[PDB]
């Protein structure tokens, strides 16, 4: 029988007004003999009709993958509205329903602190620039780095770790050439989270 | 006021 | 039918000569009709006989949980020897075999750097002491904190993250009362890994 | 030489 998986929108799509967030209802193990799948979408119980079906995709393992996409309003998602996707198909004795929404809990503003490399590190080829993002809730966040308005892609960010106070924290490490850091260059930690003023804040790091 | 990420509009209060 | 899960020993047990590491072969979904399970252990193909069976445990969901424990030698584990557990039971068409051993790849020594709390964090009631452990391989490690020889339990450590050079790194955050920090108290980050001299290293941090 | 963690013997080369 078919299986269903309901995915939330990307953090950046919900936090940036210049983007369009969407919920994706994925149906796997759809059979070749009965691929007709009916979707019924609800938002807080009220049925909606603006969803679109993505083109069917052959998986080559004897099944299809049928997907429905529902566009959501930034404020509707951020306000904790619930999205339910009901999936009906002939091979399904009874319709399958999945529900997803933002994590419930009072949102808390992340504190962002940039931390320079250790004195002991000043002898290696490349130095590490740290950015501590703590005290945030929910865990939905986006962290990036830049210098002179240009994006720095040489970084790794730990997944959010649940702190002892019910909030989340994480660390992001950007690795650069000692020269750059030594020269006084300015590097920044860009963080996007719903609880920040304008869902944004930048923290600079240099000498 | 507004916030911009690499030129892109993020949000405005 | 029963299912089998083979677990590696704890990092601290393999790195400390004062401890005894062991591999654990857990068998779940054992039936009441046929609870008798035979174990055959091997180390690099050579069958061994010093394993012990833990006392049987009723799971209350209609099945038993049968477990076998094999003690290993610190050097055998660290040297990449393979441990295979074969499980036989009348409700199993054919014996089940699982194999586990240390992660393969040249071991690399972790670089440990302690990072003080951001000056911006001093407005808060408690502060964050960071410890960056990077460039290590394999990911098997143990990180703890202490002060005046006494263990500090108020910390959280990120899971190891795979870096761009094939090594792992992580961050550990100890939260202390701002007063304690501003008073000159010395805190240390204790790291245990096979590539460190004597599997240990300690890095201090103070005002 | 050896290494000790909280008094416990860790290892000796
Ligand atoms: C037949 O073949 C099917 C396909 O197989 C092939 O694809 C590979 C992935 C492998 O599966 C390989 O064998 C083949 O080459 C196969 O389908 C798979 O079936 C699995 C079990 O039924 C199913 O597992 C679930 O996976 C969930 C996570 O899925 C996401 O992540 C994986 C990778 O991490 C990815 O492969 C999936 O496609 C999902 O990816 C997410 O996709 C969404 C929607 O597109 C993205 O969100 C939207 O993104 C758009 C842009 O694209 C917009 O941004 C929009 O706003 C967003 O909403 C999202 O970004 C993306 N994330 C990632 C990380 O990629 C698990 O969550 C789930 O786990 C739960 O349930 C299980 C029980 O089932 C529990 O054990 C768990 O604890 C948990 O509760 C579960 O594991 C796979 O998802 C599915 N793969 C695909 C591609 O559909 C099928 O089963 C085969 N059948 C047979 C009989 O052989
Ligand atoms: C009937 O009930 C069974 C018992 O379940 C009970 O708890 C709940 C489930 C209740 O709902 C109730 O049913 C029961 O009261 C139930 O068994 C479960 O079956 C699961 C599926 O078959 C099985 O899942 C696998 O879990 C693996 C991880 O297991 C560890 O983590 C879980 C959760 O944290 C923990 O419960 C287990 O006990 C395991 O814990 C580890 O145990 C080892 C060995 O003892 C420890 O290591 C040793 O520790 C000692 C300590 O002194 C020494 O240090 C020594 O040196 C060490 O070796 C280890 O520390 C400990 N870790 C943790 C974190 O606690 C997953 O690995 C596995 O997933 C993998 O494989 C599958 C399939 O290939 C993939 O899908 C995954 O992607 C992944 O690759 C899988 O999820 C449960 O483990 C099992 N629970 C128990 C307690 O055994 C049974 O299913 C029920 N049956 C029915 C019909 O209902």
């Amino acid at each position: 029988g078919p299986s269903v998986f309901l995915f939330p929108p990307k953090p950046k799509d919900t936090l940036m007004i210049s983007r369009t967030p969407e919920v994706t209802c994925v149906v796997v193990d759809v059979s070749h003999e009965n691929p007709e799948v009916k979707f019924n979408w609800y938002v807080d119980g009220v049925e909606v009709h603006n969803a679109k079906t993505k083109p069917r995709e052959e998986q080559y393992n004897s099944t299809y993958r049928v997907v429905s996409v529902l566009t959501v309003l930034h404020q509707d998602w951020l306000n904790g509205k619930e999205y339910k996707c009901k999936v009906s198909n002939k091979a399904l004795p009874a319709p399958i329903e999945k529900t997803i929404s933002k994590a419930k809990g009072q949102p808390r503003e992340p504190q962002v602190y940039t931390l320079p490399p250790s004195r002991e590190e000043m002898t290696k080829n490349q130095v590490s620039l740290t950015c501590l993002v703590k005290g945030f809730y929910p865990s939905d966040i986006a962290v990036e780095w830049e210098s002179n308005g240009q994006p720095e892609n040489n970084y790794k960010t730990t997944p959010p770790v649940l702190d002892s106070d019910g909030s989340f924290f994480l660390y992001s490490k950007l690795t650069v050439d000692k020269s750059r850091w030594q020269q006084g260059n300015v590097f920044s930690c860009s963080v996007m989270h719903e609880a920040l003023h304008n869902h944004y804040t930048q923290k600079s790091l240099s000498l | 006021d507004c916030a911009w990420h690499l030129g892109e509009l993020v949000w405005c209060t």
